[PDB]
C-alpha cells in the first residue's frame, strides 16, 4: 500500500519557486513575486491576440 | 476610484501606501474558493465573485 | 321556467334602449362624434343579456312547469334522483397552479414559462375532465 | 447648430430638468450632474430606451425609447456642447455606423467578450445577475452603436472602458461578437436560454423524466 | 406512541415521534437562526426577518409545550 | 326530460362572457380607427379579401358539421358524432392555418404589432379569436378521447352539445369580426 | 424449417453444458406488475447508453492538457490558444459526422441516469424496501449514487472549457486545499501540484472512463443478483403475502416488457440528445484562470452542492496559527449527508426496534414519520438546488440576489420544518380517507332527495350489508371512483368512425366480461386457500 499510494505523494512545502529571497513553496508564491530583488513586474493588460 | 469617493476610501493596516492616487490594485481570486471574483460594479465600487456571490 | 329568462330579457330591453341613447347622444352633441367604447360595450351588454335569454326563453318553450317553479308544491314530488355531483377531486388546484405558471411566464416575459404554463393546463383539464371516465386498468 | 441646440435643450427642459437641474448640474437626490458625459452617454441612455426614468431603485430599466432618432441626436448635441466628452462615431451620411462598427476579428472580440464583459452577462451575453437589484441585462437587442457607446461610458456599475483601455479596434470587435452571439442559431437543437445547466436538469426532469414515468406507468400496474 | 384513534394505520409502520426531538429541533432552529445574525452584511433587514422568524419558531414551541404540559395537547 | 340540462346553461352563460371579452376587444378596434382620419387601413397594409373569404366559408362548413354531429349524438350514435367531429376538427385546423398564413403575408408587408395602430388593434383581435379557436379545437379532441374511454352515455351527449355551442359562438364571433374588418374597414 | 434448427441447437446445448433446470428456474422467476417497479429498470438502460455512447466518445478524445492553437473549422475561435482536450472535443462536435449527437445523448443519457437513481431512491425509501433483509441492497444503491454523481462530474469537467473548469477550481482545488491538516497534501496528490496543472485532464480522463465504470459496473452486478437471488418485494394485495411472488414469469412477459422499456427509453434519449442543445462547449471558450463566466452552476446532481457553500454564512475558525474556512463546512455537509444516506436502514432499525423479515411493501401513508423525514430531506434538496440556480432565477424573475440568499438561509431551517409537518398530516388524512372509504363505501356522486327531503348520496359498498359492514384495513389502495370499479361500461366495438356488427360486439364484451370474472375468481380461490 505504501509503495502503491507513495508515487502520488507530493509534498507541498518543499521550496521550488525563486524569489528575492530564496526558494520558496508554491502557495507562498505568484507571478508578482519579485526574482532579483528590485525587479520591475510590469502591469500588463492582456490584448487578447502576437504581443 | 472617481476622486469624489477618494474620503470614503478606509486603508487597511499595512497597506496605507499601497495605492497610486486613484487607482487601486486587487487580486483577482476571490478569497473564499479561489474563482475570479471578477465582476466591478463601479457605482457601488463592489467586487463580485460569480461562483457563490 | 319563465322567470329567469322574462329578468334577462327586462336587462336586454334597458341595456338596448340605454346603448342606443349613448350612441344617438354621441353622435350629436359630443366632442368627437360617436364614443366607440361605451357603445360597443353596451351593444355587447345587450347581447350577452340577449344571448342568456334567447336561451331560457328556448328552454321554458320545452319544458313542463318543475316542482320549483310551481307553487303549491309537495316536497315528495320532487323526490327522486337529482344526478351526478363530483364528491371529491385534486384537479382544480392543479388546473390554477398551471394556469398561474402560465401567468407568470406571461407576467415576466418568459415564453418558455409561457408553453410549459400551457402544457400543464391541457393537462390538468384532461384530468380533470377525464377523471370520473377512465375505465379499470386491464393488467 | 441653432436649430439643433435650440431643439435639444426645448425637449431636455420637458424631459430631463426635474432631475438634472435645468443646467445640466444634478438635483441633490433625484439625479447626477450632466456635465462630461456627452453625446455617447445621451445615445447609449436615450436610444436604448432606458432614459427617461421613472423611479429611484437599484436599476433602471430598459425600456422603448421616448424619442426619435433625430431627437436623440439633439439632446446629444445639447449636453455635449454645455459640458464636453465621448461622442457616438458617425457614418459617411451624419447617422450613427451600424455596420461599420461591426468589426472583422470576431475570435478577438469573443477573447476580449470572455475577459471583459463575459464575467457579468455571460460567454455569450445572455445576462446575469449583480449584487442588490442591479443586473447585466441580456445583449441580444441592442445594435451595434449602443453596444459601442455602453462600452465607452459605463452607465451605472459597469466599469467605464475609455477608447486606450478598449481602443476602437478592439471595441469593433467585441461588437462583431456580440452580434454573431445573438445571431447565431443553436447546432445541437433547441438552446435552452442560453444558461447551461440549469435549463437542461430543469428540461430532464420536466420532459426525459416525466415521458419515461409516464411509459413506466403505461407499462406497469397500479395497485 | 400513537393510538390507532390518532393514527388509523399505526400498526402498519413508524408512525410516532417523540416530541422531544420537535422541542428541542425548534429550539435548535431558533438558535440557528439567532447565530446567523453574526457575520459580514452592512443591512439589517434581514437580521429582523430572522428575529421574527425566530420568534414565530419560539412561541409555537412555547404554546405547544405549555399546553402539553397542562393537559389538553397529547 | 322534464328538468333543464345545467351544463348547457352554465356553457351559455360562460359564452355570454366571452362575448363581453370580445366586446372589450371590439372597442379596442374602433377607437383608432376614428383618429387615423379616414386612412384605414393605412398603408402599407391592404388586406388579402381573396384567402380570408375562403377561411369564412370553411368556418361556416365547420359549423354546419358540428350541428351534424350534434344531431348524430342526439340519437346516441356515437360514430356519426366521432365523424362529425373530425371533419369539424379538421376544418378548424384549415381556418387557423389560413388565418396564419394571411399573418405571414401581412407582416412580410411591413404591418405588425409595433408597426402600427391598425397592425395592433387588428392582430390583437384576430390572434385573440385564434387562441379561442385553439381552445375549441383542444376540447373537440378532448370530446373526442372521453367519448373512446367511456360508454356513450346521455352524459356524453350533453358534453358534445356544449362543445358544439361554443363552436357556434366561435364562429358567430369571427362572422361579425370578417364584417368589421374586411367589409367596414 | 427452424424448428429442426431449434430442436437440434437445443440438444446440442443440453448436451454439452446441461443448463435445462437452471434455465427452467430463470424463465418461471414471478416479478411484480407494479409501475415503480420500472423505476431502477431506467438508471439501468440509460446506463447502458452511457457505455456506448461512451466508448465512440473515447475514440476522437484527446485528454492532454498541453496548450495548442485552434486551426479548426470553428471560425469564433480561430487562432485562439486552447488544450488539447477542448480542442479535441470542439473537433467531435465540428468535424466528426454525428459527433455532436453522440455528445449530447451521452450528457443527456448522464442527466436521466442521475435522475432516475433519485427517482428510484425515493421509490426504496418510501416504500420501505431497505428493510431486512434489503438493507446491504440499500447500502449498495447509496454507493452508486454517489458514485454515479462523481461520474457525471469527472465527464463533463473533462472538456477543459471555461465552464467545467471554473467548477473544478472551484470545488475540487478550493475545497480540497481548505481540509484541516491532509487538505494541501490531498490537493497535490490529486492535481500533481498546484491547480492549473498539467496531469489533471488525464487522471480524470482515466478515472472517469475506466475505473469509476468498472467498480459502478461490478455494484450494478452485485446489484442485480442481490435482486434477482433476493426476489422482488410486493404490495399488499389480494393474492399477496410475504411467503410468494405474484406477478407474470420471465418468459415471455417480463422479456418483451422490459425489452420494449429499453427500446422507448433509447429512444427519449435519441429525441432528446437530436432535438436539444445540451453544454454547447464552443460557446464557452477555453478554460482561463483569468475569465469566469455569470452563471457558473455545475450539473444538476452536484447543485446542492453549490447551494451549500451559496448559504452557508462564512463561518470561518482560527486555532493556533492555522485557518479552517468556510469551505470546510461544505465538505463536513457532504459527507454527513452521505453517512446519513448509507446507515438510513441501521438508523430506523434502532429507533424503531423493528427487525422482522419484511417482503411487502409500505404504502407510504402508513408510515408517516418516514414519509414526513423524506419529504423534509426532499424539500431541504430542491431548496439547495435552487439556491445553486438563484443567480439564474434573480435575472429571470425580478428578485434581487441578496434576497434568493436569505430566502435560501432563513428557508433551509423553516421550509423543511413545514414540510415535515404537512407530510405527517398529510398521511395521516390519506389513512383516515382509506378508512372512510372502507366504513361507508365508496361515494359514486349520486345524490337523490327522498320523499320527506332527505339529500342522500348513493354508497356503493365494497363488501357486504347488515349499511355496509366495516371492513378490515389490509395495507391495499381502494377504489374511490365508480368507473375503475366498470361502471362506466365499455364502448360500442369499433373503428373510432365505424361500428363493427352488434355479434361481434356482443361476442367480444361477454369473452371479455367471463375472461375478468375468471381472473378474479382465481385470485379469490388462491387467497381464501393460502389463508
Ligand atoms: C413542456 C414540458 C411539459 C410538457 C409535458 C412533457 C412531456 C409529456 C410526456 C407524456 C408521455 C406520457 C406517456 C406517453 C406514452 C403513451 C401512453 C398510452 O398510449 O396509453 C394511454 C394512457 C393510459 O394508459 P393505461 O395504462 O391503460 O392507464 C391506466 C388507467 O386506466 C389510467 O387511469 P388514471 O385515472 O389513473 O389516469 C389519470 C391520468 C392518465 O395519465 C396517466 O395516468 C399517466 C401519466 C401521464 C399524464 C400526462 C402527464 C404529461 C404532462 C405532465 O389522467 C390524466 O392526467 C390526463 C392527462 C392527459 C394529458 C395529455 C395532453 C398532453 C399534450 C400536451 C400538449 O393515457 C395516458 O396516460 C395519457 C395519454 C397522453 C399521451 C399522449 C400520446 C398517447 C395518446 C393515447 C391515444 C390512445
Ligand atoms: C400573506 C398572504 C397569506 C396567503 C395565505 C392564506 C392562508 C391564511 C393564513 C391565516 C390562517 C389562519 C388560521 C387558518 C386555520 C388554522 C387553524 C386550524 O385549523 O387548526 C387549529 C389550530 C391547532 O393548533 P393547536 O391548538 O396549537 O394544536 C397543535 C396540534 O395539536 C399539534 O400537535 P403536536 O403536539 O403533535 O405538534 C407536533 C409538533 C410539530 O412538529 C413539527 O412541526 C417539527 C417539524 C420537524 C420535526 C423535526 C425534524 C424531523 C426529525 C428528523 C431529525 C431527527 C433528529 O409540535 C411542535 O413542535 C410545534 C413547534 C415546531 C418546532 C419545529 C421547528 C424546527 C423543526 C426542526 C427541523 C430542523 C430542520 C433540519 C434541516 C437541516 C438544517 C441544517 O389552532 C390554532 O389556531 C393555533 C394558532 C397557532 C398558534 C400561533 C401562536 C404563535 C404566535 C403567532 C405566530
Ligand atoms: C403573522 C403570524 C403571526 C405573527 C404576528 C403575531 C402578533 C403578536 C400578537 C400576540 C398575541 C398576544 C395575546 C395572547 C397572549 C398569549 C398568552 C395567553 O394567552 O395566556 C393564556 C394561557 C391560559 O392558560 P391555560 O388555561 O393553560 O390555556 C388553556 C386554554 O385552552 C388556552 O386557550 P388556547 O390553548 O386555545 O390558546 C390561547 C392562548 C394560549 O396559547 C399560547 O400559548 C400563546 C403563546 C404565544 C401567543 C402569542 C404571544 C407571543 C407572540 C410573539 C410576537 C409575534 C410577533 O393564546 C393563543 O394561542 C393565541 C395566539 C394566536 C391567536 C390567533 C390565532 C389565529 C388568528 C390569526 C389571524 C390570521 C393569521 C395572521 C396573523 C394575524 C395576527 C393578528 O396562559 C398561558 O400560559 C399560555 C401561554 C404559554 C406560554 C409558553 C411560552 C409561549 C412562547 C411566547 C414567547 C414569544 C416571544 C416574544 C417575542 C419577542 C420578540 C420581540
Ligand atoms: C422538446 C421540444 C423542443 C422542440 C425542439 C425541436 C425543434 C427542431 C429544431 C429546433 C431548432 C432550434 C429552435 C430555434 C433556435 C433557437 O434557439 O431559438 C431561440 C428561441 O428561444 C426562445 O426563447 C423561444 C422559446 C419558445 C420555446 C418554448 C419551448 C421551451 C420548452 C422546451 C421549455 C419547457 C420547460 C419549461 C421549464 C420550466 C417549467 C417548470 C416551471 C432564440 O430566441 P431569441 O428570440 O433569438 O432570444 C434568445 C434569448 O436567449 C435572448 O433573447 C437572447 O438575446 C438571444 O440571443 C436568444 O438566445
Ligand atoms: C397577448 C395578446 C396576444 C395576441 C395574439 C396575437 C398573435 C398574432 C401574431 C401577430 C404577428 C405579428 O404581429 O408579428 C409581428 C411582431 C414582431 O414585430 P417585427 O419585429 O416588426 O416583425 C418581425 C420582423 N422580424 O410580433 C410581435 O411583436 C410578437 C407577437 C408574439 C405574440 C405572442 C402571443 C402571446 C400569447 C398570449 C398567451 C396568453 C397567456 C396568458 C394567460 C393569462
Ligand atoms: C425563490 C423565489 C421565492 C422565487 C420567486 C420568483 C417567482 C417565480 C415569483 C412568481 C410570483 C409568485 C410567488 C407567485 C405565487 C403563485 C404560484 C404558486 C405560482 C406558481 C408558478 C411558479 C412559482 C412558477 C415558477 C417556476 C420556477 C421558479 C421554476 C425555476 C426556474 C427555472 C428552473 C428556470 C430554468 C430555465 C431557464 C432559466 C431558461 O431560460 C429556459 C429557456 C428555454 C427553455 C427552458 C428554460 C428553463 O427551463
Ligand atoms: C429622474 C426620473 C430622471 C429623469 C427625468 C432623467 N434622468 Fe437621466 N439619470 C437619472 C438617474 C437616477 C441616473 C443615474 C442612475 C441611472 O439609473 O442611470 C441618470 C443618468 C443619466 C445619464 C448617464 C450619466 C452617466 O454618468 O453615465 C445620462 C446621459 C442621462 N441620465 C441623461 C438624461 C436625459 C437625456 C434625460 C431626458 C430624456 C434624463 N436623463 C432624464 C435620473 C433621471
Ligand atoms: C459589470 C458586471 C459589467 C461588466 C464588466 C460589463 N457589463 Fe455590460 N452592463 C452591466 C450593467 C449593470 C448594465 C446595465 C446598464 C444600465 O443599467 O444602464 C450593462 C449594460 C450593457 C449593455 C446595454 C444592453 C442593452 O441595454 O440592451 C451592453 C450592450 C453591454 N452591457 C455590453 C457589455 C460589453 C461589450 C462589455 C465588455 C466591454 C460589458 N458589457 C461588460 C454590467 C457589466
Ligand atoms: C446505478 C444505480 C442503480 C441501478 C442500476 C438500480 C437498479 C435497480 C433495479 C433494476 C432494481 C429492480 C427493479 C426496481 O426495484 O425498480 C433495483 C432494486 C432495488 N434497488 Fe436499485 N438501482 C440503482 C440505485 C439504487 C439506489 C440509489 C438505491 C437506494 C437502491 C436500492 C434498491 C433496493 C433496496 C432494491 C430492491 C427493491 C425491492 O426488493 O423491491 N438502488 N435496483
Ligand atoms: C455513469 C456513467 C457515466 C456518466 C454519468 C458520464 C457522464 C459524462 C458527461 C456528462 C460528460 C460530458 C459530455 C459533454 O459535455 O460533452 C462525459 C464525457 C465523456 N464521457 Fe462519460 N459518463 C459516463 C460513462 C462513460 C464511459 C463508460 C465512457 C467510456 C467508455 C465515457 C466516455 C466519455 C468521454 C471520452 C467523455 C469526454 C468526451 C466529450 O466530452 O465529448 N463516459 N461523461
Ligand atoms: S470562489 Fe468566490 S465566492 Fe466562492
Amino acid at each position: 500500500l505504501v509503495a502503491f499510494i507513495g508515487g502520488l505523494i507530493k509534498n507541498p512545502w518543499k521550496p521550488v519557486v525563486p524569489t528575492a529571497e530564496g526558494k520558496k513553496a508554491v502557495l507562498w508564491t505568484s507571478g508578482w513575486t519579485p526574482r532579483f530583488k528590485g525587479e520591475t513586474i510590469y502591469l500588463a493588460r492582456a490584448t487578447g491576440r502576437e504581443s | 476610484i472617481k476622486p469624489a469617493d477618494m474620503h470614503r476610501v478606509i486603508k487597511r493596516k499595512g497597506q496605507e501606501s499601497f495605492n497610486f492616487g486613484e487607482l487601486f490594485a486587487y487580486t483577482k481570486v476571490c478569497s473564499h474558493l479561489g474563482c475570479p471574483s471578477s465582476l466591478y460594479e463601479q457605482q457601488t465600487y463592489r467586487i463580485l465573485c460569480p461562483c457563490h456571490q | 321556467m319563465h322567470i329567469e329568462a322574462r329578468l334577462f330579457e327586462i336587462l336586454t330591453a334597458f341595456f338596448a334602449l340605454a346603448a342606443v341613447v349613448y350612441a344617438v347622444l354621441t353622435a350629436m352633441f359630443a366632442t368627437g362624434g360617436v364614443e366607440w367604447a361605451g357603445t360597443t360595450a353596451l351593444v355587447l351588454t345587450t347581447g350577452l343579456t340577449l344571448i342568456t335569454g334567447t336561451f331560457f326563453r328556448f328552454v321554458a318553450r320545452r319544458l313542463d312547469t318543475r316542482p320549483e317553479d310551481y307553487e303549491d308544491a309537495e316536497i315528495s314530488d320532487g323526490a327522486g334522483e337529482l344526478g351526478f355531483f363530483a364528491p371529491h377531486s385534486w384537479w382544480p388546484i392543479l388546473i390554477s397552479l398551471s394556469f398561474s405558471t402560465a401567468a407568470v411566464g406571461a407576467a415576466l416575459w418568459l415564453p418558455w414559462l409561457i408553453a410549459a404554463g400551457v402544457a400543464f393546463v391541457i393537462t390538468s383539464v384532461c384530468g380533470l375532465v377525464f377523471e370520473y371516465y377512465w375505465g379499470p386498468e386491464k393488467h | 447648430q441653432s436649430a439643433l441646440l435650440r431643439t435639444g435643450k426645448q425637449l431636455f427642459e420637458t424631459s430631463c430638468v426635474s432631475c438634472h437641474g435645468a443646467n445640466l448640474q444634478g438635483v441633490p437626490d433625484r439625479g447626477p450632474s450632466l456635465i462630461g458625459t456627452g453625446e455617447a452617454a445621451v445615445y447609449f441612455q436615450v436610444s436604448t430606451g432606458r432614459m427617461p426614468a421613472m423611479r429611484g431603485e437599484a436599476q433602471a430599466p430598459s425600456k422603448p425609447p421616448h424619442f426619435d432618432e433625430s431627437q436623440i441626436d439633439a439632446l446629444g448635441a445639447y449636453v455635449q456642447a454645455n459640458g464636453g466628452g465621448p461622442t457616438v462615431p458617425r457614418d459617411d451620411h451624419g447617422a450613427v455606423a451600424q455596420e461599420s462598427l461591426i468589426g472583422g476579428d470576431v475570435a478577438r472580440g469573443g477573447d476580449l467578450f470572455r475577459l471583459n464583459c463575459a464575467s457579468c452577462h455571460n460567454f455569450t451575453g445572455k445576462g446575469g445577475a449583480l449584487s442588490s437589484g442591479k443586473y447585466a441585462p441580456d445583449l441580444g437587442d441592442a445594435n451595434p452603436a449602443q453596444i459601442y457607446t455602453a462600452m465607452l461610458t459605463g452607465p451605472q456599475n459597469m466599469p467605464k472602458f475609455s477608447d486606450r483601455q478598449l481602443t476602437p479596434d478592439e471595441k469593433r470587435d467585441i461588437v462583431a461578437y456580440v452580434r454573431e452571439s445573438a445571431e447565431t442559431p443553436s447546432y445541437g437543437g433547441y438552446g435552452l436560454g442560453g444558461f447551461g445547466p440549469a435549463p437542461e436538469g430543469m428540461a430532464m426532469w420536466i420532459i426525459g423524466m416525466v415521458a419515461a414515468i409516464g411509459v413506466a406507468m403505461w407499462i406497469g400496474s397500479r395497485a | 406512541g400513537v393510538d390507532v384513534e390518532d393514527v388509523p394505520s399505526a400498526e402498519w409502520g413508524w408512525s410516532h415521534m417523540p416530541i422531544g426531538v420537535m422541542h428541542i429541533g425548534g429550539l435548535l432552529s431558533a438558535a440557528f437562526l439567532l447565530v446567523m445574525m453574526r457575520g459580514n452584511h452592512v443591512g439589517h433587514v434581514e437580521d429582523w426577518f430572522l428575529i421574527g422568524f425566530a420568534a414565530v419558531i419560539v412561541a409555537l414551541v412555547g404554546r405547544n409545550w405549555w399546553l402539553r404540559r397542562r393537559g389538553w395537547i397529547r | 326530460l322534464n328538468r333543464p340540462n345545467m351544463v348547457s346553461v352554465g356553457t351559455i352563460v360562460w359564452l355570454s362572457s366571452e362575448l363581453m371579452f370580445f366586446a372589450g376587444l371590439f372597442a379596442m378596434y374602433f377607437t383608432a380607427r376614428a383618429q387615423a382620419g379616414g386612412a384605414w387601413p393605412p398603408e402599407p397594409t391592404e388586406l388579402n379579401l381573396a384567402l380570408a373569404v375562403p377561411v369564412t366559408l370553411v368556418l361556416i362548413a365547420s359549423s354546419f358539421t358540428c350541428q351534424m354531429g350534434v344531431f348524430a349524438a342526439e340519437r346516441g350514435d356515437v360514430f356519426g358524432l366521432r365523424r362529425w367531429y373530425v371533419i369539424t376538427f379538421l376544418m378548424g385546423l384549415f381556418f387557423v392555418l389560413g388565418q396564419g398564413y394571411e399573418y405571414i403575408h401581412l407582416v412580410e408587408h411591413g404591418t405588425t404589432i409595433p408597426g402600427s395602430a391598425y397592425g395592433s388593434v387588428f392582430y390583437l383581435a384576430t390572434g385573440f379569436h385564434g387562441l379561442h379557436v385553439i381552445g375549441g379545437l383542444v376540447a373537440f379532441v378532448l370530446l373526442l378521447a372521453r367519448t373512446k374511454m367511456s360508454k356513450f352515455t346521455p352524459a356524453q351527449a350533453t358534453a358534445a352539445i356544449v362543445v358544439s355551442y361554443y363552436w357556434h359562438f366561435v364562429d358567430i364571433v369571427w362572422i361579425a369580426l370578417f364584417a368589421t374588418i374586411y367589409f367596414v374597414r | 424449417d427452424f424448428a429442426k434448427l431449434a430442436a437440434a441447437q437445443g440438444d446440442a446445448i443440453d448436451s454439452r453444458y446441461h443448463p435445462s433446470a437452471a434455465v427452467r428456474r430463470q424463465l418461471n422467476k414471478v416479478f411484480p406488475t407494479h409501475w415503480s417497479f420500472l423505476l431502477g429498470e431506467i438508471a439501468l438502460y440509460s446506463f447502458i447508453i452511457l457505455l456506448l455512447t461512451g466508448v465512440w466518445l473515447t475514440l476522437f478524445f484527446d485528454p492532454s492538457m498541453a496548450h495548442v492553437t485552434y486551426d479548426g473549422v470553428y471560425q469564433p475561435l480561430r487562432g485562439v490558444q486552447m488544450s488539447r482536450a477542448y480542442e479535441t472535443a470542439l473537433d467531435i462536435s465540428f468535424e466528426v459526422r454525428g459527433g455532436l449527437f453522440v455528445r449530447q445523448v451521452h450528457h443527456w443519457a448522464a442527466l436521466m441516469f442521475a435522475a432516475s437513481i433519485m427517482v428510484h431512491l425515493a421509490r426504496i425509501f418510501f416504500t420501505g424496501a431497505f428493510r431486512r433483509p434489503r438493507e446491504a441492497n440499500w447500502v449498495i444503491g447509496s454507493l452508486l449514487l454517489i458514485l454515479a454523481m462523481f461520474e457525471g462530474y469527472f465527464g463533463y469537467s473533462l472538456p477543459d472549457d471555461l465552464l467545467s473548469g471554473t467548477g473544478i477550481r472551484a470545488a475540487l482545488s478550493g475545497i480540497t486545499m481548505g481540509m484541516p491538516v491532509i487538505g494541501t497534501w490531498l490537493h497535490w496528490a490529486l492535481f500533481g501540484g498546484d491547480f492549473p496543472g498539467e496531469i489533471l485532464i488525464p487522471r480524470l480522463y482515466a478515472l472517469h472512463i475506466l475505473l469509476i465504470p468498472g467498480i459502478i459496473l461490478a455494484l450494478i452486478g452485485a446489484h442485480l443478483a442481490l435482486v434477482w437471488f433476493q426476489k422482488h418485494t410486493q404490495f399488499p394485495g389480494p393474492g399477496r403475502t410475504e411467503t410468494n411472488v405474484v406477478g407474470v414469469r420471465v418468459m415471455p412477459v417480463f422479456a418483451v416488457k422490459s425489452g420494449a422499456f429499453f427500446a422507448m427509453i433509447t429512444g427519449v434519449l435519441g429525441l432528446m440528445g437530436g432535438l436539444l442543445t445540451i453544454n454547447p462547449i464552443w460557446n464557452l471558450g477555453p478554460y482561463k484562470p483569468s475569465q469566469v463566466s455569470a452563471g457558473s452552476q455545475p450539473d444538476f446532481y452536484m447543485m446542492w452542492t453549490e447551494g451549500l457553500a451559496r448559504l452557508w454564512p462564512a463561518w470561518e475558525f482560527y486555532p493556533f496559527g492555522h485557518t479552517i474556512p468556510q469551505g470546510v463546512w461544505v465538505a463536513v455537509g457532504m459527507g454527513l449527508v452521505f453517512a446519513l444516506l448509507i446507515a438510513y436502514p441501521f438508523i430506523e432499525k434502532k429507533v424503531t426496534g423493528d427487525d422482522a423479515h419484511h417482503n411487502l411493501l409500505q404504502r407510504p401513508r402508513d408510515v408517516p414519520v418516514r414519509t414526513a423525514i423524506g419529504s423534509m430531506a426532499i424539500a431541504l434538496y430542491l431548496l439547495l438546488t435552487f439556491a445553486c440556480m438563484n443567480d439564474i432565477i434573480a435575472l429571470k424573475f425580478h428578485i434581487s440576489l441578496n434576497a434568493t440568499t436569505w430566502i435560501g438561509r432563513i428557508g433551509m431551517v423553516v421550509l423543511p420544518a413545514i414540510v415535515y409537518f404537512v407530510a405527517y398530516r398529510w398521511a395521516i388524512s390519506l389513512q383516515r380517507s382509506d378508512r372512510e372509504v372502507l366504513e361507508h363505501g365508496v361515494e359514486t356522486g349520486i345524490i337523490k332527495r327522498l320523499p320527506h327531503g332527505a339529500y342522500v348520496e348513493l354508497h356503493q359498498p365494497l363488501g357486504p350489508v347488515d349499511h355496509p359492514i366495516p371492513l378490515e384495513y389490509a395495507g391495499a389502495p381502494l377504489p374511490k371512483r365508480m368507473n375503475k370499479l366498470g361502471s362506466g361500461g365499455a364502448p360500442g366495438t369499433g373503428s373510432f368512425l365505424f361500428p363493427d356488427p352488434a355479434v361481434e360486439h356482443e361476442a367480444l364484451t361477454e369473452a371479455a366480461h367471463a375472461s375478468e370474472h375468471k381472473s378474479l375468481t382465481a385470485l379469490k380461490e388462491h387467497q381464501d386457500r393460502i389463508h
